[PDB]
C-alpha cells in the first residue's frame, strides 16, 4: 500500500500532449487506513489530479463489489471523453474477492476449489478487461491492482 | 675550511625540511578550502529541493 500510494503521488507521462489523471480505489480499508490515505492525498498535493474512492471494511459487501466498477468507469470516462492518460491503483483485489466470495454462498452456488465462487474467473475477467489504448489513441487506462498471497 | 663545510651542509637540510613543511602547510589549506566549497555547494542544492517542495506543496494547498 506504501507503493501504491507513491505509485499515486509520483507517476507522470513524460514529454505527452495529453493530461494525467489518478483513480485510486481502496477496497474493506480500516478507518484508520483511510484517514492515512485521505491525510496522504490531501497534504502532498496529489489529490488536484485525483479521485479517490475508498471502501472501508464495515462498508456493505455490495458497495465494495461496485467500488473497482466506479473507479473503472470514471477512467474510462477521463480518458475517451476527456483525451486523458489515467492511472487506475486498486488495492487490494483479494479484499474484493473475499466479500465477492462471501455472497456466492448466499446466493445458492456449489462452491469451486478453495471454497471460492465457481464464477472467480469470468466475474474478475470483467475488471482486468477494462484496460488498454482508447479510441482516437489521445487517451488511455493502466490498471495497477494489488493482488496479495491469501496465506502467502 | 672542512666543518664550516659540515655547517654549510646543514643550514640546506633545515630549509629542505622547512620548504617541505610549508609545502604541505598550503596542501593542508587547499584540501581544507576544496572542502570547504564543496561542504557549501551541496548544501546551497539541498535548500533548492526543499525550497522547490515547500513551494509546490504551498501552490497545491
Amino acid at each position: 500500500n506504501e507503493i501504491a500510494a507513491q505509485i499515486a503521488r509520483q507517476a507522470t507521462v513524460r514529454p505527452k500532449e495529453e493530461p494525467f489523471a489518478v483513480v485510486f480505489a481502496a477496497m474493506g480499508i480500516t478507518q484508520r487506513e483511510l484517514s492515512y490515505f485521505i491525510q496522504e492525498f490531501e497534504r502532498t498535493g496529489a489529490l488536484s489530479r485525483s479521485v479517490l474512492f475508498l471502501n472501508k471494511a464495515d462498508d456493505p459487501t455490495i458497495e465494495r463489489i461496485l467500488t473497482p466498477r466506479m473507479a473503472l468507469t470514471v477512467a474510462e470516462y477521463l480518458a475517451f471523453e476527456h483525451d486523458y492518460h489515467v492511472l487506475v491503483i486498486l488495492t487490494d483485489m483479494t479484499n474484493y474477492c473475499e466479500a465477492l466470495r462471501e455472497i456466492g454462498a448466499a446466493r445458492e452456488e456449489i462452491p469451486g476449489r478453495r471454497g471460492y465462487p465457481g464464477y472467480m474467473y469470468t466475474d474478475l475477467a470483467t475488471i482486468y478487461e477494462r484496460a488498454g489504448v482508447v479510441e482516437g489513441k489521445k487517451g488511455s487506462v493502466t490498471q495497477i491492482p494489488i493482488l496479495s498471497m491469501p496465506d502467502d | 675550511k672542512l666543518e664550516a663545510i659540515l655547517s654549510q651542509e646543514v643550514e640546506a637540510e633545515i630549509q629542505a625540511l622547512l620548504q617541505e613543511a610549508e609545502a604541505k602547510a598550503e596542501a593542508v589549506k587547499r584540501e581544507a578550502e576544496e572542502k570547504a566549497k564543496a561542504l557549501l555547494q551541496a548544501r546551497e542544492r539541498a535548500l533548492e529541493a526543499q525550497y522547490r517542495a515547500a513551494l509546490r506543496r504551498a501552490e497545491s494547498a
